[PDB]
């Protein structure tokens, strides 16, 4: 669905 | 098949010296920027960590527009550590370097696009948040309405204008998983400076390498641990050197060669930004 995401 | 002879810094410079420490990639973070002036990580925040997400951001930009009027430096200089960056490209050692940063101070320090995975964007440019339109805004623009404490609309849709950074919640940009895919097939050493490892995806960067390529880490703290392996009796490629990034950099520079070489460089470079 989307590339992956920033994240803590 | 260990390739460093001791785990020491003293160590790293020795196989950056040999003939088979040709591809050097750098992993950086907000530790490399905190002698510049730039800092790491009322308005009734849910959580302080929403300041940086994007869905509370698109609702409530003010709080952060803020924080950066605040946070906000009068001068952007580049450390001793970007231009030992800069030295590892002058000598084409440098494969890459992959940033958490959005100062653009490796930008600043000579560091070509090519060179850069800036993998949480930038503060340079902005961006109108509408797709559709997705109007560009200089930093000129976007720092005048930041001082000014207007927030920065758009001229063509009147919505809220973002600056490029990656807020939590959003997806990095493609080049990132474009240059990681072969980056890492290649990489003789890993140099880890001024992150503790804690933002995904860009952390799991430290486990694409192969097992043989030897990690360094310069950072006021250890990190990366399970995986870097620094302290067992099974480590054979993990260095960790714990300080200021500014001081790591002046004794690998000067354990390779490069003391005189980085002090001209930073003293040229640090004039050249002070004359314009
Ligand atoms: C998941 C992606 N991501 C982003 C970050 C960094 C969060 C802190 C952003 C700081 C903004 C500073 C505003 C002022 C800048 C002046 C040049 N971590 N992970
Ligand atoms: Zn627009």
């Amino acid at each position: 669905e989307a590339l992956p995401k920033a994240t803590g | 098949e260990r390739l460093l002879d001791e785990l020491t810094l003293e160590g790293v410079a020795r196989y950056m010296q040999s003939e088979r420490c040709r591809r050097v990639i750098c992993l950086v973070g907000a530790g490399i920027s905190t002698s510049a002036g730039i800092p790491d990580f009322k308005y009734h925040l849910p959580y302080p960590e929403a300041i940086f997400e994007i869905s509370y951001f698109k609702k409530h930009p003010e709080p952060f527009f803020a924080l950066a009027k605040e946070l906000y430096p009068g001068q952007f200089k580049p450390t001793i550590c970007h231009y030992f960056m800069r030295l590892l490209k002058d000598k084409g050692l440098l494969l890459r370097c992959y940033t958490q940063n959005i100062d653009t101070l490796e930008r600043i320090a000579g560091l070509e696009q090519e060179d850069l995975v800036e993998a949480h964007g930038t503060f340079y440019t902005s961006h109108c948040v509408s797709a559709s339109c997705r109007h560009e805004y200089p930093l000129s623009w976007m720092k005048e309405k930041i001082f000014s404490e207007v927030t920065p609309k758009c001229e063509d849709c009147q919505s809220l204008v973002k600056p490029d950074i990656v807020f939590f919640g959003e997806s990095l940009p493609a080049r990132f998983f474009s240059c990681m895919q072969s980056d890492f097939l290649k990489v003789d050493l890993l140099l880890v400076m001024g992150t503790s490892l804690q933002v995904q995806p860009f952390a799991s960067l430290i486990s694409k390498a192969p097992l043989s390529t030897p990690r360094l880490l310069i950072n006021k703290e250890k990190a990366g641990q399970s995986g870097m392996d620094f302290d067992s009796k099974k480590a054979y490629r993990d260095v960790a050197w714990l300080g200021e990034c500014d001081q790591g950099c002046l004794a690998l520079a000067e354990l390779l060669g490069w003391k005189k070489e980085l002090e001209d460089l930073v003293r040229r470079e640090h004039a050249s930004i002070d004359a314009q």
